[PDB]
């Protein structure tokens, strides 16, 4: 018989606007890109990861990389985009 | 003979000033210096090596004073001193053996003692000459980034990792300022600063989450030193975590004042809510919450959903700890354990014998993690039954005793350290590739058409303050950028690239 | 005019890459030979840099901070004033990022100023008011750091503001935050480096008056630390006040507080080291206090170790600088240290060992007193040589080596009790490479400075461990083993003296262990040279008893 006295837990918070999936492409964030999954395996498919921003928004690295070639704004909030994690 | 030569030179100066003409002074001094010094430089160099071998600072200072009169006579001394310092550093590192591969204190103290000794020698005897300082700097930079320890690890990135681990050991739970300053002096000679930055950030996050720091003043001083040495983005990244800690403290206070106007909870509850993009932690494995803890879970989830609308919380159960108090034993013991341990002890709350397969089904923990935590429990004499199988029988051991009422069982598992080190090294390599790609893209955006060698030179110039890139990696990044439709090879004029919109 | 206009057009391109590259190109142009004689471009460039200091991207902000350096060297003196004003007024802002980036930029600007008077005057005027404001702590700390940086270099330019600097600094030695006190102490030392005589006496008199009244325990420690720092930093200027300073510290030494005693002994050490001439009358009382508090341990009988460390370090400092004190040194200091070789704390033991090593180094009549004290040293070392700590045994071996180097024949009657310890350290799995090398060096020094007769009974015990050490995988051990083996060959059969010792049974072992190193072709150069020398000595001394191996050798 053991009794619990005190508990110290750690939690992380993320935006719930998107249901655990990319916003630019309608795919699960742990899966591959549309272009990556459509194309044959290559060096580009090796470097497919998840990129976070200062606004705590999560997209595929390739998705936001393609989005940034024309616009300099996060898709979900109108502020400028800055990479902070991979 | 050195003292004899100095005395003779003084006597000659006295003679020429007292009973000769003024026009003879320069020529007589030149001839005397020639005859007395320049003809014995071969002997002087061997004596210099011998005096360096057996520490004799006064003789070295006298010889520096003597040879400084001869034009271009100090170069050989500088080269010999640089070689001697390099050899001494290599020998000092080599004598520590294999133990220095997993002992940051020994490695850093050896380097620091060598540097202190030869800095003192340069300042005291050579009058802080620029060339001798440069020789000491080159020798230190040569033997810090390549030595016996780095050969064992087959990578020059072991030194920054050891330095960061030494800093973490220093800052964990008056003379600390001096050793921090000395460490920052060592940091200047390191070429792979990104490895140090990554390791320091990870260990600072671990320190902040678990609340084990010697003092906040030491952390502030180290942050100030990093401001002075590193850039401005890194310190901002650290300040983000420092701000999240305060936000979590305020939220804890608000939750505590909220619990008064409701039914109080049985246990003492504290939480650290952190942003998912500013901390190095990953998602936890599958885990079924113990039956005594859903109350706090639901209450805090409701409170957070009330105060913040569009956010969702993910719970890291591998970084959570707590207290278990036991009463069905010889005497009243209170023990500190992780959430996994608390879950896998309270499974047999009234039972006495389980099969690890049943324990796996009840706790929903994977194979390796459960095996490691069970081994840790068994080694603690708290539980009794080396290899384990799914049909192994493990039973609670009654009547165990310890010399102290307060016992902790949250000892780290051996494999996690090595796995974490490998993971962060791989992450560092991937980040290096990404920054090289970004630099190439930006340079091509600025200059529409540029050659190969100029591109490489500008890339190394831009990335020099963090690490020294390898040219094959730059070619690989260029090739992967060509495929991704970022830049294209122009027809004709081979080995030339142009930016493509 | 066109390149600069294009650069400033790009520096607001709404794309981070363009701004970064434009700022980098501007920085490269600034460090080059390009000059902008036009006074219309300078204002625009300065404003653009000061606005990019607040950019939304970290890289651009960092590059702008770095660009603030070369800008001041190639811009008229009017714009430097507005740059400094903008930075100083930004340090007082509510935004934390702006304050931090402005502090970094202001330190960078100060760094580039040649060792100028007007800008330093403005900076000092702003920072005095910044330090004076005690409402917030972060601004205080940043201002204190910048003031220390600005006083370390260019300190001699701002002579007129020294009264104001002292007046603003002095009240901060009482603030509830210890970081403020430490920064104030650093700034005060830097100020003492470049100051007039009036302010120095003002500071010393204020410190003495504040120490004369014991308002709080916390502040007294700060004042003692400040006095120690001032003494350590200035030196000669504080010597005239020791006659009044020392009795206060002596009175404070007797207070029952562990932290206070350590600071007092450190102040004593600083006085002993930095100013030698004015401490002559007080060496006796300093030594007596150090001896009294060297054995301070209330909760044990055969944080109280910090005072012991401080006392031993102060004794080391006293011994290492006074050469005329040697008779009374050997009269009183040496027995206490010898009796304290048995300290139960490793660090204090190491520091007392270092102190007695410094005494031995200074010893180079004192020799007769050292010879009389030798038996106690040997009796103390015999117990320490069997400890399980590598550092203690290393200290013992080093001190024996130094003692033999000072007195050539000091260990004639104690070889029977000293050889077993060396042997035990030689063949022990817990020993490290450094311990074995130190033991071999001690053995070599002992053998080189004594008559061969005293080692004859112990050759049978000394040969096997040395032969084993010759075959060690580590070459650094092998070199020292061969060096010891050469002297062992000299001892076993002397050539200039008659000996009745039989050297026959030990010839084969030495020859076999040396020949293998001699014919290696892949070992390090040092081992090759040592093997050649050792084999030459073997042939010279005992080459008559070798068989058919001589032609091949
Ligand atoms: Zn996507
Ligand atoms: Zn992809
Ligand atoms: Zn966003």
């Amino acid at each position: 018989r053991f009794e619990v006295k005190k508990w110290n837990a750690v939690a992380l918070w993320a935006w719930d606007i998107v249901v655990d999936n990319c916003a630019i492409c309608r795919n699960h964030i742990m899966d591959l890109c549309i272009e990556c999954q459509a194309n044959q395996a290559s060096a580009t498919s090796e470097e497919c990861t998840v990129a976070w921003g200062v606004c705590n928004h999560a997209f595929h690295f390739h998705c936001i990389s393609r989005w940034l070639k024309t616009r300099q704004v996060c898709p979900l909030d109108n502020r400028e985009w800055e990479f902070q994690k991979y | 003979y050195m003292k004899k030569a100095e005395a003779r030179l003084l006597e000659e100066q006295r003679r020429v000033q007292v009973y000769l003409h003024e026009s003879t002074q320069d020529e007589l001094a030149r001839k005397c210096e020639q005859v007395l010094i320049e003809k014995h430089l071969e002997i002087f160099h061997t004596e210099f090596q011998n005096l360096l071998d057996a520490d004799k600072n006064e003789d070295l200072g006298r010889m520096y004073n003597l040879v400084s009169r001869i034009q271009d006579g100090l170069g050989e001394l500088k080269k010999l001193l640089e070689t001697h310092i390099h050899n001494q550093g290599l020998a000092a590192i080599e004598k520590c053996g294999e133990a220095a591969l997993n002992d940051p204190k020994m490695y850093v103290q050896t380097v620091l003692d060598v540097h202190k000794k030869y800095n003192a020698l340069v300042m005291s005897a050579f009058n802080n000459d620029a060339g001798f300082v440069a020789a000491l700097d080159k020798a230190c930079g040569r033997f810090i980034n390549n030595n016996a320890v780095t050969k064992m690890a087959q990578s020059s990135s072991k030194s920054p990792e050891l330095l960061a681990r030494y800093c973490d050991s220093l800052l964990k739970k008056a003379e600390l300022e001096d050793t921090l300053n000395q460490v920052m002096v060592v940091f200047k000679y390191i070429e792979d600063k990104d490895v140090f930055q990554k390791f320091y950030a990870k260990m600072l996050a671990k320190r902040l989450v678990h609340q084990n720091s010697a003092s906040d003043d030491a952390e502030a001083s180290m942050i100030s030193k990093l401001k002075q040495a590193c850039g401005f983005e890194y310190t901002s990244k650290l300040q983000r975590m420092f701000q999240d800690i305060g936000v979590s403290k305020d939220l804890n206070e608000q939750f505590k004042k909220h619990l008064t106007n409701s039914e109080p909870l049985d246990l003492d509850f504290s939480i650290q809510v952190l942003s998912s993009g500013s901390w190095p932690f990953q998602q936890s494995c599958t885990f079924a919450l113990p039956s005594e803890l859903e109350r706090s879970y639901q209450r805090f989830t409701a409170f957070y959903a009330s105060r913040h609308s569009g956010r969702k919380l993910t719970w890291l159960y591998q970084l959570s700890k707590g207290e278990l108090v036991t009463n069905c034993f010889k005497n009243r013991y209170t023990l500190q354990a992780s959430t996994f341990q608390m879950a896998i002890l309270l499974q047999y709350n009234t039972e006495d014998a389980y099969t690890v397969q049943q324990l796996t089904d009840s706790t929903q923990i994977k194979m390796d993690i459960l095996a490691q935590v069970l081994q840790i429990l068994l080694k603690s004499k708290l539980l009794v039954l080396v290899e384990l199988k799914p049909d192994t029988l493990i039973k609670l051991y009654l009547g165990y005793k310890n010399k102290k009422l307060r016992v902790n069982i949250n000892v780290p598992m051996k494999t996690e350290q090595k796995q974490e080190q490998e993971t962060t090294h791989k992450n560092i390599e991937e980040d290096r590739k990404l920054l090289i790609q970004a630099a190439i893209v930006r340079i091509m955006k600025m200059r529409k058409v540029l050659k190969h060698q100029q591109l490489l030179g500008e890339v190394l110039t831009q990335l020099s303050s963090r690490f020294k890139p390898r040219v094959p990696v730059i070619k690989k990044c260029i090739d992967i950028l060509i495929e991704k439709e970022y830049l294209e090879r122009v027809d004709g004029e081979k080995d030339t690239y142009s930016y493509l919109a | 005019s066109y390149h600069i206009s294009n650069l400033l057009e790009k520096m607001t391109s709404s794309d981070k890459d363009f701004r970064f590259m434009a700022t980098n190109d501007l920085m490269t142009e600034l460090q080059k030979d390009s000059i902008k004689l036009d006074d219309d471009s300078e204002r625009k460039v300065v404003k653009m840099i000061l606005k990019l200091l607040e950019d939304k991207n970290g890289e651009v902000q960092n590059l702008a901070v770095k660009c603030l350096g070369p800008l001041v060297s190639k811009v008229k003196e009017y714009q430097v004033e507005t740059i400094v004003d903008t930075l100083c007024t930004n340090m007082l802002s509510d935004k934390e990022q702006l304050r931090d980036i402005s502090s970094i930029g202001l330190k960078t600007v100060i760094g580039e100023l040649p060792p100028a008077a007007n800008v330093c005057k403005k900076i000092t005027g702003r920072l005095t008011s910044a330090i004076a404001k005690q409402e917030d702590v972060s601004v205080q700390l940043e201002a204190l750091d910048i003031m220390a940086d600005m006083l370390s270099r260019q300190g001699g330019l701002l002579v007129n503001f020294h009264p104001s600097i002292l007046t603003c600094l002095l009240p901060q030695l009482t603030s509830p935050r210890l970081a403020v006190r430490k920064r104030t102490i650093i700034a005060l030392g830097h100020l003492v480096m470049s100051c007039g005589n009036i302010v120095f006496v003002d500071l010393i008199e204020h410190l003495l008056s504040e120490l004369s009244k014991n308002d709080s325990m916390s502040t007294t420690r700060t004042y003692i630390q400040c006095i120690a720092a001032i003494s350590r930093q200035a030196g000669h200027r504080i010597g005239e006040y020791l006659e009044k300073i020392i009795p206060l510290v002596v009175k404070f030494c007797n207070v029952d507080d562990d932290e206070l005693r350590e600071y007092c002994i450190q102040a004593f050490e600083s006085f002993v080291r930095r100013c030698p001439k004015e401490v002559y009358p007080h060496v006796s009382t300093i030594i007596n206090i150090c001896l009294k508090y060297l054995t301070y341990d209330p909760n044990y009988n055969y944080m109280s170790w910090k005072v012991r460390r401080a006392a031993a370090k102060c004794l080391d400092a006293v011994v290492s600088t006074r050469h005329e004190m040697l008779p009374e040194f050997y009269k009183t200091v040496s027995p206490a240290l010898i009796s304290r070789f048995k300290e139960r704390e490793e660090n204090v033991k190491a520091d007392v060992f270092h102190a007695y090593l410094s005494l031995l180094k200074q010893t180079r009549t004192p020799l007769t007193m050292l010879q009389s004290q030798v038996p106690n040293i040997v009796k103390a070392l015999h117990k320490q040589m069997k400890e399980k700590s590598v550092k203690t045994r290393q200290c013992c071996f080093n001190m024996l080596t130094e003692l033999v180097n000072v007195l050539p024949g000091a260990l004639t009657q104690h070889i029977p009790v000293l050889v077993p310890g060396i042997i035990f350290s030689l063949n022990d799995k817990s020993s490290s490479s450094n311990l074995k090398i130190d033991a071999l060096s001690c053995l070599y020094v002992i053998l080189c400075n004594h008559s061969p007769q005293v080692f004859h009974p112990h050759v049978q015990a000394l040969v096997p461990p040395v032969v084993a050490c010759v075959g060690d995988p580590f070459y650094k051990i092998t070199s020292e083993a061969l060096l010891v083996t050469q002297q062992l060959v000299k001892v076993i059969r002397p050539l200039d003296q008659p000996s009745s010792f039989d050297a026959t049974p030990y010839i084969k072992d030495l020859f076999t262990c040396t020949i293998k190193r001699l014919k290696a072709a892949d070992i390090d150069q040092e081992v090759k040279e040592r093997a050649i020398s050792c084999m030459g000595q073997i042939i010279c001394n005992l080459g008559d008893n070798l068989g058919s191996d001589l032609p091949n050798t």
